């Protein structure tokens, strides 16, 4: 019912092409970039203006127009490259459309993996998208199977793009498919599921038991199915209780510092960084407060004991714990 | 009638849970995202998709992949997009039996306090 059936109507509704009809039309590409380029180093258009600004002209089933301008004020040497790249935009007409249905019978195996069947066939489908393009017309073995290989290429490097993980290079997939095809290698000549430092051996260089354990800790489709069973509770993040706790240190010691001298309470508001949080050192505590560092350092221990003397007679020892 | 959609408009906190221990299991991950997903790839798959000129056909077949894709985040209400894929299992969150609906977090946070 999936929708595919939508599309597989569309797609098997259209035939493929004759045999000669695939070469006559491809021809056209190359005079067709060519043709154009005789206008794109013309008037500097990297030739892949003319082209791509006119493929979508070629598209008049949808937008533009525009260049064809000066495509018409043609010189005297011009007229017949007017209708020669005219003739070529017939080169992205009928090709590209037989194809579609050509491939979807081999997206019929990536059927796992990751991706459902449809998804499959817009990386699988795309893939025939550049490499019809770039077909060597010159080769006497004529398109066909020989497009599978970018279809499914782009089919292996799309599933590698594209999984329930999080990023994939061809490092971790074609390596765990090896401890995955090894483990299950060393298995069926064994009996029990090999540990870790074993397939070591299995592999080689390097290949020790922490590298076998990181690689098959990081994914290949675990990351949790992610909610079944609010699946898990836990907590911590602005604790509620802590917030609270805090308010109270600051407006506790604001009382401790109540017994202070300004000579010294602000002294270590500064120092320690309390007064706002700027920890400045003890020559900028120093400046402003004129006197050189001499009284001033006996000021700074003048404070712990003074701070700490104060304590052992009367509790706040447990404000530590937060 | 801007019922018609151009920017659906997902947000993330909800989602970046991580790892729980104890008794006998631990690893951990979170859905409406993976859910999520399914959007974004395809909408990134069309344009580039389409700009080296896909005629016809393919085009249309794809593009409405977002549409579909869209019908995400929103309510798994016809055929289902199973996790475990091919996965013939559970029902993506999709604010269906699940936020929005009844008792997962409208008739829990309401009262359920």
């Amino acid at each position: 019912s999936d929708p595919v059936r939508q599309y597989l109507h569309e797609i098997g509704q259209v035939p493929l092409l004759t045999l000669e009809e695939e070469i006559d039309l491809a021809r056209k590409v190359e005079e067709g970039m060519e043709a154009i380029k005789k206008l794109s180093e013309a008037t500097g258009l990297d030739q892949e203006l003319i082209r791509e600004v006119v493929r979508a002209k070629i598209l008049g089933t949808a937008r533009v127009e525009e260049v064809d301008g000066k495509l018409k004020s043609l010189p005297k040497e011009l007229k017949r490259y007017l209708h020669i790249a005219r003739e070529g935009e017939a080169a992205r007409q009928h090709l590209i459309e037989a194809n579609l249905r050509l491939v979807v019978s081999i997206a019929k195996k990536y059927t796992g993996r990751g991706l459902s069947f449809l998804d499959l066939i817009q990386e699988g489908n795309q893939g025939l998208i550049r490499a019809v393009e770039k077909f060597e017309y010159k080769r006497r073995f004529k398109f066909s199977t020989y497009a599978t290989w970018w279809i499914r290429q782009a089919i292996n490097r799309a599933i590698a793009d594209q999984a329930r993980t999080i990023r994939i290079p061809v490092h971790m997939v074609e390596t765990i498919n090896k401890l995955s095809r090894t483990a299950r290698q060393l298995q069926q000549e064994l009996g029990r599921e090999p540990s870790y430092e074993e397939i070591a051996e299995a592999m080689g260089p390097g290949w020790d038991a922490k590298r076998v354990e990181e690689t098959l800790k990081i994914a290949q489709e675990p990351v949790s199915l992610e909610t079944p069973i609010d699946f898990i509770p836990d907590e911590n993040l602005p604790s509620p209780v802590e917030a609270a706790a805090q308010s109270l240190l600051s407006e506790e010691l604001e009382k401790a510092l109540s017994k202070l001298s300004e000579r010294e309470a602000m002294v270590l508001k500064l120092r320690k960084g309390l007064i706002d949080g700027r920890e400045h050192t003890l020559e900028e505590v120093g400046a402003y407060f004129g006197v050189t560092r001499e009284r001033i350092r006996q000021i700074e221990n003048k404070a712990l004991r003074k701070l700490k003397y104060h304590e052992s007679r009367t509790r706040k020892l447990r404000d530590f714990l937060e | 009638p801007e019922w018609m959609i151009l920017e659906a408009v997902p947000v993330l906190p909800p989602d970046l849970r991580p790892m729980v221990q104890v008794d006998g299991g631990r690893f951990a991950t979170s859905d409406l995202n993976d859910l999520y997903r399914r959007l974004i790839n395809r909408n990134n798959r069309l344009k580039k998709l389409l700009a080296q000129g896909a005629p016809e056909i393919i085009i249309r077949n794809e593009k409405r992949m977002l549409q579909e894709a869209v019908d995400a985040v929103i309510d798994n209400g016809r055929r289902g997009s199973p996790v475990t894929n091919p996965g013939s299992e559970r029902p993506l969150r999709s604010l269906t039996d699940i936020l929005s609906g009844k008792q997962g977090r409208f008739r829990q946070n309401l009262l359920g306090k």
